[PDB]
């Protein structure tokens, strides 16, 4: 997890299992 | 007698706020590392050619240089700018002048405008009939020559003047020396920093 | 991008012109807007 | 390593194409359901992840 | 479709039946509270009335320029007069020149022969287009004439004729011959109006009135003709004394210095974000639930 | 020897000069004063 | 492929028009040539 690193209608949904439900 | 210009030339593109940013530009720039032809006060101030426009800078103690002329004939055949400072102001005009054999500054007109240990730098364009005018001064610890750094020139002026420029010539206080280097049309990369200053660039 | 308009920007054709070339431009905008969003969902459907 | 997933973008593509505009956006319904299929893809792409 | 968000989600469907699930059926936007319009204070009217009456225009192939700066122009009393034969404007339409503003404005001022009136305008070719004025191909600008018998035929012959906007003053020069005796062989007297829209600060602007200044909260706005909408706040943006826009990766504008007092304002777009709504099927219920993504509660 | 022709046919009728085997300085006819109107629609009269 | 200009070579058009219509031209076919690049491309990028 720490070496794995708007307006203009582009949005970025959430994922449906947390980091911390994997 | 010739220098390099190292990253010297450097100037705010357009009148726009950018920051944190990368920002890909055209323009007449000072090419990087080029040879800038090179000049003393000392042991003169000949007409130059302009080309597509010009950085111009000093390194000065005395403030001997005080102004230019550019044009194409520069002899009162047609209209020619002058630029001087006075010690208060900055003063511009745009006349047919009869100048002397060899101008100098003592120690028909169409437009008018008024407001070694220290560099001063200026670039001049002409674009669609818009002389522009950007500069930048700074400290110096080197005599001999222009600083290998980095630094930006803000734009001070901008004519409306629509007026031809082949040739141009700088003024000298009589009864320093100085660095000529022709810009070109340039791609830049420019690093604009969190306060929205031009940091670095790649030619 | 322009894509061929007078501005890249919507709102400069918008408070420029009016509705007989003002379209003229934007369907230059549109056309232009729209290929680039299905070139981008192409290529996540094929990356997808 | 193994990728499992990529991030869940969605385009509301009448605001990318005609951000705000109601003269543009009634230019973009005249090209019909290509705005409406690619939320449609966006969204299919999404779920998947 | 407007009625509730099953109606929006039957609707973005194109069903009367919706199946269990979660759909984005539209976008949540705060709309703009109130317009503000933001005009440089000068108030000097400009001098189209030396333009448009002068005693003696030039001829063609040295045609005469003026460089109109500082000023306000209501070009409504241009184009409501009934003296022009033509109005034509490229890039612009004369309905919104009042609602605008140019970093400077140039009138080019000259006569010809009526039949050439045509000849003047963007990307035309023949001998007054190609040999005496040149207007480029991408002209932003207004071209205005009118014939001028009453004070250009006399004959006259002070007028001549032979390169985007270059005065090409050996001479081919051939003089026109004005008299009654002269519709199309008569003297036309036209003005060029070219606008200037490079990156500099506003000095010509229509008339329409500035307002108040709003911040905090959503508005549509014109700021020296940059027309937009957003919420304006004070911001640390540091702009440098030449800077008067900011810009996005998008092109878009993300601030600007006010015309009035030159402080310097964020645009932040007003609040939005896609709405979806959650249901069980239309067969269990009618009852929905949505959301409101990318929003605080107290946002929606 | 159709510019300065003495007569032209009528409409109903008329003339088709074959020209041939030559060199042809067009700006000579485009540059001339006779011509009220000089339109072309498939070429541009500086090209030729 | 001509895409709706006079002619498919680049250099008919420039060598026959003048810089105001020639643009006209040229644009049918960069947007054609343009059409047919994404075309490939996205075939390419299905059967990699």
């Amino acid at each position: 997890f720490n070496k794995v690193t708007k307006f203009n209608g582009l949005t970025v949904l959430p994922p449906l299992l947390t980091d911390e439900m994997i | 007698a010739y220098t390099n210009s190292f990253t010297r030339g450097v100037y705010y593109p357009d009148k726009v706020f950018r920051s944190s940013v990368l920002h890909s530009t055209q323009d007449l720039f000072l090419p990087f590392f080029s040879n800038v032809t090179w000049f003393h006060a000392i042991h003169d101030n000949p007409v130059l050619p302009f080309n597509d426009g010009v950085y111009f800078a000093s390194t000065e103690k005395s403030n001997i240089i005080r102004g230019w002329i550019f044009g194409t004939t520069l002899d009162s055949k047609t209209q020619s700018l002058l630029i001087v400072n006075n010690a208060t102001n900055v003063v511009i005009k745009v006349c047919e002048f009869q100048f002397c054999n060899d101008p100098f500054l003592g120690v028909n007109c169409t437009f008018e405008y008024v407001s070694f240990k220290n560099l001063r730098e200026f670039v001049f364009k002409n674009i669609d009939g818009y002389f522009k005018i950007y500069s930048k001064h700074t400290p110096i610890n080197l005599v001999r020559d222009l600083p290998q750094g980095f630094s930006a020139l803000e734009p001070l002026v901008d004519l409306p003047i629509g007026i031809n420029i082949t040739r141009f010539q700088t003024l000298l206080a009589l009864h320093a020396a100085y660095y000529v280097g022709y810009l070109q049309p340039r791609t830049f990369l420019l690093k604009y920093n969190e306060n929205g200053t031009i940091t670095d660039a790649v030619d | 991008s322009n894509f061929g308009a007078i501005s890249s920007v919507l709102n400069d054709i918008l408070s420029r012109l009016c509705p007989p070339e003002a379209e003229v431009q934007i369907d230059r905008l549109i056309t232009g807007r729209l290929q680039s969003l299905q070139t981008y969902v192409t290529q996540q459907l094929i990356r997808a | 390593i193994l990728p499992v997933s990529m991030t869940k973008t969605s385009v509301d593509c009448t605001m990318y194409i005609c951000g705000d505009s109601t003269e543009c956006s009634n230019l973009l319904l005249q090209y019909g359901s290509f705005c409406t299929q690619l939320n449609r893809a966006l969204t299919g792409i999404a779920v998947e992840q | 479709c407007a009625l509730d968000p099953l109606s929006e989600t039957k609707c973005t469907l194109k069903s009367f039946t919706v199946e269990k699930g979660i759909y984005q059926t539209s976008n949540f936007r705060v709309q703009p509270t109130e317009s503000i319009v933001r005009f440089p204070n000068i108030t000097n009217l400009c001098p189209f009335g030396e333009v448009f009456n002068a005693t003696r225009f030039a001829s063609v192939y040295a045609w005469n320029r003026k460089r109109i700066s500082n000023c306000v122009a209501d070009y409504s009393v241009l184009y409501n007069s009934a003296s022009f034969s033509t109005f034509k404007c490229y890039g612009v339409c004369p309905t919104k020149l009042n609602d605008l503003c140019f970093t400077n404005v140039y009138a080019d001022s000259f006569v010809i022969r009526g039949d050439e009136v045509r000849q003047i305008a963007p990307g035309q070719t023949g001998k007054i287009a190609d040999y005496n004025y040149k207007l480029p191909d991408d002209f932003t600008g207004c071209v205005i004439a009118w014939n001028s018998n009453n004070l250009d035929s006399k004959g006259n012959y002070n007028y001549l004729y032979r390169k985007p906007f270059e005065r090409d003053i050996y001479f081919p020069l051939q003089s026109y011959g004005f008299q009654p005796t002269n519709v199309g062989y008569q003297p036309y007297r036209v003005v060029v109006l070219s606008f200037e829209l490079l990156h500099a600060p506003a000095t010509v602007c229509g008339p329409k009135k500035s307002t108040n200044l709003v911040k905090n909260k959503c508005v549509n706005f014109n700021f020296n003709g940059l027309t937009g909408t957003g919420v304006l706040t004070e911001s640390n943006k540091k702009f440098l004394p030449f800077q008067q826009f900011g810009r996005d990766i998008a092109d878009t504008t993300d601030a600007v210095r006010d015309p009035q007092t030159l402080e310097i304002l964020d645009i932040t777009p007003c609040s939005f974000g896609g709405v979806s709504v959650i249901t069980p099927g239309t067969n269990t219920s009618n009852q929905v639930a949505v959301l409101y993504q990318d929003v605080n509660c107290t946002e929606v």
